[PDB]
This record gives structure tokens, sequence and C-alpha cells, in this order.
């Protein structure tokens, strides 16, 4: 299929309790392989994945070294933004950047990303020509500008159309047992009665990676979506993931809901219903 | 500025079967900013080594942490997870619903 | 690969 890496930054400030602490970790599809944390006795970009360990020391010290600078640009940068809003020293502000690149099944780019939010809401994204911005306020309009006047844009555009694509090939090859490989939900209905008029149909997925899955409840063949109460996936700490998809329906019409699974790791998409 | 509050499931790694060792897993996530505290609770009493993930964030910027430790269930056992953050006035305490 | 550190906000 196709296939995604991510950097997630996080830089916070806290004001009396010591310098911004600055996180970063890469993602390949679900996959987390390396973090780095200013907050460590020896911070160093490390490896969190088993097929990312084989690289040699000239990575993890480049990747260091960056991540390094990257905490302390991002000091400076929570200071700016603290002014562009006029905001008080007193309080404790969050700066997170999203960037990375997703390929096609033939390892050509399909587009590339750069997202920064300040506090949790929008600030400046790259947009998808990898050459203009959007800012979202005038505070954001200034970064723009000292972006500008940097050609950001085109050192980001290289990375993401160069190294991303490139690094990204070879971690797929290096970790293709597992990152190239679709592990199927295993699936089942329960019916737990509500009354005496009404039960649960809980359908079940587990198991399966990537996260990425459809689960969704039809009443003769009809989609129940306003109906149908769907948990957030969560990942099982196998690199798995789990949800499940829950419709309350009438005693005795439980075998007109069908239970309807869609993922890659299927062969086939699969319709199940409640087997008493 | 907005605060977002912490959405938390309980839920073992594997199907839970008493007397066989699994993972107690107490998933939070959507919550803005991204300090938190969170305990596993096992009738009621703090769970000493309990680990949990990365740091990282969603689509739409709202922070995610796993916590999960080692375990081995009982029918007498009660487990639950114990969550405090800056958008709740109290402690929110979910227990472990093993039918789920 | 991390990308190289950028500029400033
Ligand atoms: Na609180």
């Amino acid at each position: 299929g196709s296939h995604s890496m991510r950097y997630f930054y996080t830089a916070m400030s806290r004001p009396g309790r010591g310098e911004p602490r600055f996180i970063a970790v890469g993602y390949v599809d679900d996959t987390q392989f390396v973090r780095f944390d200013s907050d460590a006795a020896s911070p160093r970009m490390a490896p969190r994945a088993p097929w990312i360990e084989q690289e040699g020391p000239e990575y993890w010290d480049r990747n260091t070294q960056i991540s390094k600078t990257n905490t302390q640009t991002y000091r400076e940068s929570l200071r700016n933004l603290r002014g562009y809003y006029n905001q008080s020293e007193a309080g404790s502000h969050i700066i997170q950047r999203m960037y990375g690149c997703d390929v096609g099944p033939d390892g050509r780019l399909l587009r590339g990303y750069d997202q920064s939010a300040y506090d949790g809401k929008d600030y400046i994204a790259l947009n998808e020509d990898l050459s203009s911005w959007t800012a979202a306020d005038t505070a954001a309009q200034i970064t723009q500008r000292k972006w500008e006047a940097a050609r950001e844009a085109e050192q980001l555009r290289a990375y993401l159309e160069g190294l991303c694509v490139e690094w990204l090939r070879r971690y797929l090859e290096n970790g293709k047992e597992t990152l190239q490989r679709a592990d199927p939900p295993k699936t089942h209905v329960t019916h737990h009665p509500i009354s005496d008029h009404e039960a649960t149909l809980r359908c079940w997925a587990l198991g399966f990676y990537p996260a990425e899955i459809t689960l969704t409840w039809q009443r003769d063949g009809e989609d129940q979506t306003q109906d149908t109460e769907l948990v957030e996936t969560r990942p099982a700490g196998d690199r798995t993931f789990q949800k499940w998809a829950a419709v309350v329906v009438p005693s005795g019409e439980e075998q007109r809901y069908t239970c309807h699974v869609q993922h890659e790791g299927l062969p086939k998409p699969l319709t199940l219903r409640w087997e008493p | 500025m907005i605060q977002r509050t912490p959405k938390i499931q309980v839920y073992s790694r594997h199907p839970a079967e008493n007397g066989k060792s699994n993972f107690l897993n107490c998933y939070v996530s959507g919550f803005h900013p991204s300090d938190i505290e969170v305990d596993l609770l096992k009738n009621g009493e703090r769970i000493e080594k309990v680990e949990h993930s990365d740091l990282s964030f969603s689509k739409d910027w709202s922070f995610y942490l796993l916590y999960y430790t080692e375990f081995t269930p009982t029918e007498k056992d009660e487990y639950a997870c114990r969550v405090n953050h800056v958008t709740l006035s109290q402690p929110k305490i979910v227990k472990w619903d093993r039918d789920m | 690969t991390v990308r190289a550190s950028g500029h400033s906000y």
C-alpha cells in the first residue's frame, strides 16, 4: 500500500520550572521508531523500533545534533510567539509541529506536510504546493515574513521531496516484515441485553495493524451511522489496535443487523451477525 | 485559551482470563495541554511500575498517551485508572469493565 | 531521518 513518515515536535514552556522542554518522535505509518527528549540525562535521538537500530553512528549523531539545535530554536520560538501575542511571562505555552511525506506503493511522493500549532490552534502551515504558506493570524504573519525572508519553504520542499522520500523507502525495506505486513482484525459480535425490549450488539475488532479500519452496522442493509457508537481506535501495546462499534436493537430484530469490517489485512471485507 | 479534557479507556491487551498474565491498559487521548497525571489502581491502591508511551499528538493537535503494566487478572481483583488534568475539578476514575 | 534544523518562528 501507501506509506507515510511523520515527525512530531512538541515544545512546552514551564516558567519557574526550568527551560522549555523539547520532545521529538518519528513515525512510519503507525509505528514509532525514534524519540528525543531534552529532559533526558543524556539527550539523544534514540531508537524505538528494531529495524532502525542498524543505522550507524553518523545517523544517530546527525539526528541528535539537529534535535539539540532544535531544543534551542524552539526555546527562542516560544519567547518570540509570547511577544507576538502580548502574553505574560507567567503562562505555560506549547508549539507543536508535524511534518513528513506520503509516498505511493511505487515509492513516489504523493504530497508533503509541515504544520505548526500554538497552544493547540493552527498557527502556520506549508501549503500543498510546498512553496507558499497559510498563516492563521497576524502573529503567524510575522513568522511567515521571517520564513519568506529565509526562503524556508525551499529548504522544506528540498527535504520533503528528497531525504523524506528516500529514507522512508529505506525504512520500509529495512522493516518490511512489519511495516509492510498488514495484520487483519480478529472479529466477533457480543450481545448484551439492556431491558426486556432492547439489547446492545457490539462488533469487536482486535489485533489489527495498521490502525486504519472501517466498522459499521447495517439494519436491512442500510448503514446505521447516526445510531452507532464507535470508540476511538486504541493501541493494544503490541503494535496492534482495537476498536468496537455498538448498536442498540429491539429484542428479536437481531438478525436484521450486520456488522461490516474493512481492513487491508483482510483478503475480503467481512460481514458479521450475532451468532447466538 | 482553549483546553480539552482527556478521553479515557481502560482495557486489557489480550482478552482477560483469570490466572493468565496479560497487560492492563489506560489510554488517555484528546486532551490539551499535555500535562496529565495517570495512575493504575488495583483495588484502589496505586500500582508502582507503570510505564507509558512517548508523548505524541493526533491530527487535531490533541495529545494521547498509553499507560500500561503487566498483571494477572483474577475474579476477585478490581482494576481502574485514575486521571487528573487541568480540565478536571477532581481526579477522574474509570474502572476496568471486563465484558467491556 | 530528521529535517535540518530550521529558522526560529
Ligand atoms: Na485538575
